[PDB]
Protein backbone atom coordinates (compact mmCIF):
# COMPACT_ATOMS: atom_id res chain seq x y z
CA UNK A 1 0.00 0.00 0.00
CA UNK A 2 1.10 3.52 0.64
CA UNK A 3 3.80 4.34 3.23
CA UNK A 4 4.84 7.24 4.94
CA UNK A 5 7.83 8.56 7.01
CA UNK A 6 7.63 10.79 9.94
CA UNK A 7 9.96 12.68 12.42
CA UNK A 8 8.14 14.29 15.61
CA UNK A 9 10.09 16.56 17.51
CA UNK A 10 9.49 18.38 20.58
CA UNK A 11 11.27 21.22 22.18
CA UNK A 12 10.61 22.45 25.47
CA UNK A 13 11.83 25.15 27.59
CA UNK A 14 12.46 24.81 31.57
CA UNK A 15 13.69 27.65 33.11
CA UNK A 16 15.34 27.26 36.06
CA UNK A 17 15.87 23.62 35.18
CA UNK A 18 18.43 23.80 32.31
CA UNK A 19 18.55 24.25 29.07
CA UNK A 20 15.42 22.87 26.98
CA UNK A 21 14.81 19.28 26.51
CA UNK A 22 14.96 18.07 22.36
CA UNK A 23 13.28 14.86 21.40
CA UNK A 24 13.13 13.39 18.29
CA UNK A 25 11.37 10.08 17.46
CA UNK A 26 10.84 8.66 13.42
CA UNK A 27 8.17 6.74 12.56
CA UNK A 28 7.63 4.19 9.12
CA UNK A 29 3.90 4.46 9.31
CA UNK A 30 2.59 3.42 12.70
CA UNK A 31 6.23 1.89 13.59
CA UNK A 32 8.70 3.61 15.64
CA UNK A 33 12.27 3.07 14.60
CA UNK A 34 14.80 5.69 16.20
CA UNK A 35 14.60 7.88 18.83
CA UNK A 36 16.93 10.61 20.16
CA UNK A 37 16.26 12.16 23.56
CA UNK A 38 19.17 15.42 24.79
CA UNK A 39 18.04 14.20 28.37
CA UNK A 40 19.65 10.81 27.68
CA UNK A 41 22.91 9.85 30.06
CA UNK A 42 24.75 9.70 25.90
CA UNK A 43 22.45 11.43 23.89
CA UNK A 44 22.54 9.39 20.46
CA UNK A 45 20.04 8.27 17.75
CA UNK A 46 19.13 4.81 18.93
CA UNK A 47 17.07 2.14 17.12
CA UNK A 48 13.65 1.00 18.52
CA UNK A 49 12.74 -1.49 15.71
CA UNK A 50 14.58 -4.15 14.69
CA UNK A 51 15.14 -3.79 11.01
CA UNK A 52 17.08 -0.51 11.57
CA UNK A 53 19.81 -2.11 13.73
CA UNK A 54 21.61 -3.87 10.29
CA UNK A 55 22.37 0.14 8.86
CA UNK A 56 25.84 0.26 10.27
CA UNK A 57 28.17 2.78 12.74
CA UNK A 58 28.11 5.00 10.05
CA UNK A 59 24.28 6.04 9.62
CA UNK A 60 24.24 5.86 13.64
CA UNK A 61 27.01 8.55 13.77
CA UNK A 62 25.93 10.81 10.60
CA UNK A 63 22.80 11.21 12.26
CA UNK A 64 23.53 11.50 15.87
CA UNK A 65 25.47 14.54 14.62
CA UNK A 66 22.35 15.54 12.40
CA UNK A 67 20.33 15.59 15.86
CA UNK A 68 22.71 16.92 18.38
CA UNK A 69 23.01 19.91 16.23
CA UNK A 70 18.91 19.70 15.85
CA UNK A 71 19.12 20.16 19.48
CA UNK A 72 21.04 23.71 19.00
CA UNK A 73 18.63 24.59 16.75
CA UNK A 74 15.74 23.69 18.12
CA UNK A 75 17.08 25.67 21.11
CA UNK A 76 17.66 29.21 18.89
CA UNK A 77 14.30 28.59 17.90
CA UNK A 78 12.77 28.57 21.16
CA UNK A 79 14.79 31.72 22.06
CA UNK A 80 13.72 33.51 18.72
CA UNK A 81 10.02 32.36 19.56
CA UNK A 82 9.90 33.83 23.01
CA UNK A 83 11.12 37.33 21.38
CA UNK A 84 8.52 36.89 18.48
CA UNK A 85 5.83 36.89 21.24
CA UNK A 86 7.32 39.35 23.48
CA UNK A 87 6.89 36.69 26.21
CA UNK A 88 9.09 36.75 29.55
CA UNK A 89 11.65 34.18 30.29
CA UNK A 90 10.04 32.83 33.21
CA UNK A 91 7.45 30.70 31.65
CA UNK A 92 8.12 27.07 29.70
CA UNK A 93 6.85 26.93 25.90
CA UNK A 94 6.87 24.22 23.38
CA UNK A 95 8.43 23.74 19.51
CA UNK A 96 7.10 20.79 17.72
CA UNK A 97 8.11 19.79 14.09
CA UNK A 98 6.83 17.10 11.71
CA UNK A 99 8.43 16.06 8.67
CA UNK A 100 8.82 13.70 6.21
CA UNK A 101 7.15 12.14 3.01
CA UNK A 102 4.64 9.88 2.01
CA UNK A 103 5.01 6.96 -1.00
CA UNK A 104 2.71 5.34 -2.69
CA UNK A 105 2.64 1.57 -3.51
CA UNK A 106 5.36 1.81 -6.14
CA UNK A 107 7.67 4.06 -4.19
CA UNK A 108 6.93 7.07 -6.08
CA UNK A 109 6.61 10.45 -4.04
CA UNK A 110 2.77 11.34 -2.95
CA UNK A 111 3.85 14.66 -0.89
CA UNK A 112 6.24 16.11 1.31
CA UNK A 113 5.85 17.63 5.14
CA UNK A 114 7.24 20.18 7.33
CA UNK A 115 5.63 21.88 9.49
CA UNK A 116 5.76 23.77 12.94
CA UNK A 117 3.67 24.59 16.21
CA UNK A 118 4.00 26.71 19.02
CA UNK A 119 2.59 25.98 22.44
CA UNK A 120 0.03 23.88 20.69
CA UNK A 121 -1.09 25.75 17.82
CA UNK A 122 0.36 26.19 14.11
CA UNK A 123 3.19 28.18 13.31
CA UNK A 124 4.29 27.93 9.90
CA UNK A 125 4.23 25.40 7.46
CA UNK A 126 6.00 24.26 4.15
CA UNK A 127 3.33 24.52 1.27
CA UNK A 128 2.65 21.29 -0.61
CA UNK A 129 4.41 22.71 -3.60
CA UNK A 130 7.84 22.25 -1.58
CA UNK A 131 8.54 25.87 -2.23
CA UNK A 132 6.36 28.08 -0.28
CA UNK A 133 5.71 28.77 3.73
CA UNK A 134 2.12 28.99 5.27
CA UNK A 135 2.62 31.62 7.84
CA UNK A 136 -0.13 31.70 10.99
CA UNK A 137 0.68 35.15 12.38
CA UNK A 138 2.62 38.18 12.26
CA UNK A 139 5.17 36.13 14.15
CA UNK A 140 5.63 33.13 12.04
CA UNK A 141 6.04 35.19 8.83
CA UNK A 142 9.39 36.94 10.44
CA UNK A 143 10.69 33.42 10.77
CA UNK A 144 8.75 33.22 6.72
CA UNK A 145 11.28 36.23 5.94
CA UNK A 146 14.15 34.79 6.97
CA UNK A 147 13.54 31.42 5.28
CA UNK A 148 12.64 32.97 2.30
CA UNK A 149 15.89 35.19 2.53
CA UNK A 150 18.09 32.09 2.76
CA UNK A 151 16.26 30.09 0.35
CA UNK A 152 15.44 27.21 3.03
CA UNK A 153 12.40 25.61 1.07
CA UNK A 154 15.17 24.43 -1.42
CA UNK A 155 16.99 22.90 0.65
CA UNK A 156 13.63 21.10 2.29
CA UNK A 157 13.03 20.27 -1.17
CA UNK A 158 15.62 18.41 -1.89
CA UNK A 159 15.82 16.57 1.45
CA UNK A 160 12.10 15.53 1.26
CA UNK A 161 12.26 14.78 -2.89
CA UNK A 162 15.39 13.15 -2.38
CA UNK A 163 17.17 11.64 0.59
CA UNK A 164 13.68 11.07 2.24
CA UNK A 165 11.63 9.30 0.10
CA UNK A 166 15.62 6.92 -0.81
CA UNK A 167 15.37 5.91 2.73
CA UNK A 168 11.88 5.02 3.41
CA UNK A 169 12.36 2.97 0.10
CA UNK A 170 15.28 1.25 2.19
CA UNK A 171 13.18 1.03 4.97
CA UNK A 172 10.59 -0.56 3.90
CA UNK A 173 12.65 -3.13 1.84
CA UNK A 174 14.44 -4.22 4.87
CA UNK A 175 11.30 -4.59 7.38
CA UNK A 176 9.05 -6.17 4.44
CA UNK A 177 8.14 -8.82 6.41
CA UNK A 178 5.97 -5.95 9.37
CA UNK A 179 5.77 -2.93 7.67
CA UNK A 180 4.40 -4.00 4.50
CA UNK A 181 2.19 -6.68 6.18
CA UNK A 182 -1.02 -5.66 7.71
CA UNK A 183 -2.54 -7.39 10.26
CA UNK A 184 -6.61 -7.52 10.67
CA UNK A 185 -8.67 -7.17 13.74
CA UNK A 186 -9.67 -10.18 15.66
CA UNK A 187 -13.63 -8.54 16.40
CA UNK A 188 -16.28 -9.52 18.83
CA UNK A 189 -19.64 -8.07 20.14
CA UNK A 190 -20.45 -8.20 23.86
CA UNK A 191 -23.81 -7.32 25.67
CA UNK A 192 -23.83 -5.21 29.00
CA UNK A 193 -27.33 -4.98 30.42
CA UNK A 194 -28.32 -1.49 31.93
CA UNK A 195 -31.34 -1.97 33.17
CA UNK A 196 -34.33 -4.01 32.58
CA UNK A 197 -35.07 -1.51 29.39
CA UNK A 198 -31.67 -1.11 28.01
CA UNK A 199 -28.27 -2.65 27.26
CA UNK A 200 -24.97 -1.85 25.67
CA UNK A 201 -23.61 -3.92 22.53
CA UNK A 202 -19.74 -3.04 22.50
CA UNK A 203 -18.32 -3.85 19.02
CA UNK A 204 -14.17 -4.56 19.46
CA UNK A 205 -11.37 -4.85 17.47
CA UNK A 206 -7.99 -6.35 18.63
CA UNK A 207 -4.15 -7.07 17.26
CA UNK A 208 -4.42 -5.01 14.00
CA UNK A 209 -1.84 -3.03 11.97
CA UNK A 210 -1.29 -0.59 10.86
CA UNK A 211 -3.72 2.16 13.46
CA UNK A 212 -6.19 3.32 10.71
CA UNK A 213 -9.46 1.41 11.20
CA UNK A 214 -13.09 2.33 10.67
CA UNK A 215 -15.74 0.93 13.42
CA UNK A 216 -19.44 1.76 13.26
CA UNK A 217 -22.95 0.59 14.42
CA UNK A 218 -26.11 0.62 12.37
CA UNK A 219 -29.79 0.70 13.42
CA UNK A 220 -31.80 -0.98 10.47
CA UNK A 221 -28.67 -0.20 8.49
CA UNK A 222 -28.83 3.50 9.34
CA UNK A 223 -25.41 5.00 10.86
CA UNK A 224 -25.81 5.27 14.86
CA UNK A 225 -22.92 8.22 14.86
CA UNK A 226 -24.19 10.54 17.05
CA UNK A 227 -25.48 7.52 19.54
CA UNK A 228 -22.14 5.51 19.14
CA UNK A 229 -19.44 5.72 21.93
CA UNK A 230 -16.15 5.40 20.13
CA UNK A 231 -12.45 5.37 22.26
CA UNK A 232 -9.52 6.62 20.35
CA UNK A 233 -7.59 4.03 18.64
CA UNK A 234 -4.94 2.63 21.55
CA UNK A 235 -1.88 0.73 21.04
CA UNK A 236 -1.74 -2.67 22.46
CA UNK A 237 2.79 -2.68 23.36
CA UNK A 238 2.80 -5.67 20.67
CA UNK A 239 3.12 -3.20 17.55
CA UNK A 240 -1.00 -3.62 17.00
CA UNK A 241 -3.85 -1.25 17.97
CA UNK A 242 -7.36 -1.52 19.64
CA UNK A 243 -10.61 0.20 19.39
CA UNK A 244 -13.65 -0.64 20.62
CA UNK A 245 -17.20 1.36 19.68
CA UNK A 246 -20.25 1.15 21.97
CA UNK A 247 -24.33 1.81 21.77
CA UNK A 248 -27.04 1.87 24.04
CA UNK A 249 -29.86 -0.56 22.38
CA UNK A 250 -33.09 -0.99 23.94
CA UNK A 251 -33.46 -4.71 25.18
CA UNK A 252 -34.93 -7.16 22.46
CA UNK A 253 -33.79 -5.08 19.84
CA UNK A 254 -30.05 -6.14 19.80
CA UNK A 255 -30.37 -7.88 16.08
CA UNK A 256 -31.02 -4.73 14.64
CA UNK A 257 -28.19 -3.64 15.16
CA UNK A 258 -24.60 -4.21 13.11
CA UNK A 259 -21.38 -3.53 13.69
CA UNK A 260 -18.82 -2.70 10.27
CA UNK A 261 -15.49 -3.45 10.60
CA UNK A 262 -13.07 -1.81 7.63
CA UNK A 263 -9.52 -2.29 7.94
CA UNK A 264 -6.26 -3.00 5.23
CA UNK A 265 -5.77 -6.19 6.64
CA UNK A 266 -8.90 -7.55 6.29
CA UNK A 267 -9.77 -9.88 2.91
CA UNK A 268 -13.38 -8.34 3.07
CA UNK A 269 -15.52 -5.71 5.57
CA UNK A 270 -16.78 -7.61 8.17
CA UNK A 271 -20.69 -7.05 9.38
CA UNK A 272 -20.97 -8.51 12.83
CA UNK A 273 -24.11 -8.86 15.07
CA UNK A 274 -24.23 -9.96 19.25
CA UNK A 275 -23.96 -13.52 19.15
CA UNK B 1 22.36 10.67 6.18
CA UNK B 2 18.73 9.67 6.85
CA UNK B 3 17.75 12.74 9.30
CA UNK B 4 16.42 16.82 8.36
CA UNK B 5 19.19 19.56 8.93
CA UNK B 6 16.74 21.99 11.05
CA UNK B 7 16.75 25.89 10.20
CA UNK B 8 16.22 28.05 12.79
CA UNK B 9 12.64 29.89 13.00
CA UNK C 1 -4.05 26.94 25.76
CA UNK C 2 -4.29 23.53 27.04
CA UNK C 3 -5.78 20.18 26.52
CA UNK C 4 -6.65 17.68 28.75
CA UNK C 5 -5.45 14.49 28.85
CA UNK C 6 -7.56 11.30 27.72
CA UNK C 7 -7.02 8.24 29.53
CA UNK C 8 -7.17 4.55 28.63
CA UNK C 9 -6.65 1.31 31.49
CA UNK C 10 -6.43 -1.78 29.20
CA UNK C 11 -4.70 -4.79 28.96
CA UNK C 12 -2.62 -5.32 25.92
CA UNK C 13 -3.80 -9.65 25.99
CA UNK C 14 -7.53 -10.58 26.79
CA UNK C 15 -7.57 -11.28 30.55
CA UNK C 16 -7.97 -14.39 31.76
CA UNK C 17 -7.36 -14.74 35.92
CA UNK C 18 -4.16 -15.74 36.68
CA UNK C 19 -2.47 -15.22 32.96
CA UNK C 20 0.18 -12.99 33.18
CA UNK C 21 -0.65 -10.42 30.77
CA UNK C 22 0.69 -6.51 30.69
CA UNK C 23 -1.60 -3.41 32.25
CA UNK C 24 -1.42 -0.47 29.89
CA UNK C 25 -2.68 3.39 30.99
CA UNK C 26 -2.81 5.44 27.27
CA UNK C 27 -2.81 9.21 27.72
CA UNK C 28 -3.67 11.20 25.03
CA UNK C 29 -5.28 14.15 23.60
CA UNK C 30 -2.88 16.40 26.33
CA UNK C 31 -1.03 19.79 25.84
CA UNK C 32 1.45 20.76 27.08
CA UNK C 33 3.65 17.74 27.47
CA UNK C 34 4.55 17.18 31.17
CA UNK C 35 2.23 14.32 32.82
CA UNK C 36 2.34 12.15 35.95
CA UNK C 37 1.47 8.63 35.37
CA UNK C 38 0.97 5.69 37.73
CA UNK C 39 -0.24 2.59 37.76
CA UNK C 40 -2.15 1.19 40.76
CA UNK C 41 -2.74 -2.28 42.71
CA UNK C 42 -4.94 -2.34 45.48
CA UNK C 43 -4.44 1.31 45.40
CA UNK C 44 -0.50 1.44 45.75
CA UNK C 45 2.20 2.77 43.42
CA UNK C 46 3.51 -0.07 41.16
CA UNK C 47 7.07 0.45 40.72
CA UNK C 48 8.16 -1.55 37.63
CA UNK C 49 6.48 0.62 35.04
CA UNK C 50 8.36 1.53 31.63
CA UNK C 51 6.89 4.05 29.12
CA UNK C 52 7.14 5.26 25.55
CA UNK C 53 8.73 7.93 24.04
CA UNK C 54 7.37 11.21 23.69
CA UNK C 55 5.27 11.67 20.81
CA UNK C 56 2.56 13.60 19.01
CA UNK C 57 -0.80 13.19 16.68
CA UNK C 58 -1.16 15.21 13.35
CA UNK C 59 -3.22 17.64 16.07
CA UNK C 60 -0.35 18.35 18.00
CA UNK C 61 -1.84 16.66 21.11
CA UNK C 62 0.90 14.60 22.58
CA UNK C 63 0.33 10.75 23.76
CA UNK C 64 2.34 8.43 25.97
CA UNK C 65 1.53 4.59 26.94
CA UNK C 66 2.65 3.13 30.41
CA UNK C 67 2.91 -0.41 30.90
CA UNK C 68 3.73 -2.95 33.09
CA UNK C 69 3.57 -6.89 33.95
CA UNK C 70 0.25 -7.81 35.28
CA UNK C 71 -1.70 -11.24 36.71
CA UNK C 72 -5.25 -10.36 36.94
CA UNK C 73 -7.63 -11.96 39.24
CA UNK C 74 -10.88 -11.89 40.57
CA UNK C 75 -9.91 -9.77 43.99
CA UNK C 76 -7.25 -7.83 42.97
CA UNK C 77 -8.01 -4.20 41.31
CA UNK C 78 -6.15 -2.41 39.06
CA UNK C 79 -6.05 1.45 37.86
CA UNK C 80 -4.03 4.18 36.72
CA UNK C 81 -3.55 7.50 38.48
CA UNK C 82 -3.07 10.68 36.33
CA UNK C 83 -2.35 14.23 37.09
CA UNK C 84 -1.64 17.35 34.36
CA UNK C 85 -1.32 21.30 34.10
CA UNK C 86 -5.26 20.75 33.29
CA UNK C 87 -6.16 18.59 36.34
CA UNK C 88 -6.90 20.14 39.75
CA UNK C 89 -6.21 16.63 41.38
CA UNK C 90 -5.23 13.47 40.32
CA UNK C 91 -7.65 11.63 38.13
CA UNK C 92 -7.97 7.97 39.03
CA UNK C 93 -9.38 5.45 36.34
CA UNK C 94 -9.80 1.73 37.06
CA UNK C 95 -9.47 -1.39 34.92
CA UNK C 96 -12.14 -2.90 33.41
CA UNK C 97 -11.62 -6.03 31.80
CA UNK C 98 -14.85 -5.00 29.60
CA UNK C 99 -13.57 -1.29 28.43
Amino acid sequence: GSHSMRYFDTAMSRPGRGEPRFISVGYVDDTQFVRFDSDAASPREEPRAPWIEQEGPEYWDRNTQIFKTNTQTDRCSLRNLRGYYNQSEAGSHTLQSMYGCDVGPDGRLLRGHNQYAYDGKDYIALNEDLRSWTAADTAAQITQRKWEAARVAEQDRAYLEGTCVEWLRRYLENGKDTLERADPPKTHVTHHPISDHEATLRCWALGFYPAEITLTWQRDGEDQTQDTELVETRPAGDRTFQKWAAVVVPSGEEQRYTCHVQHEGLPKPLTLRWE
Amino acid sequence: AAAKKKYCL
Amino acid sequence: IQRTPKIQVYSRHPAENGKSNFLNCYVSGFHPSDIEVDLLKNGERIEKVEHSDLSFSKDWSFYLLYYTEFTPTEKDEYACRVNHVTLSQPKIVKWDRDM
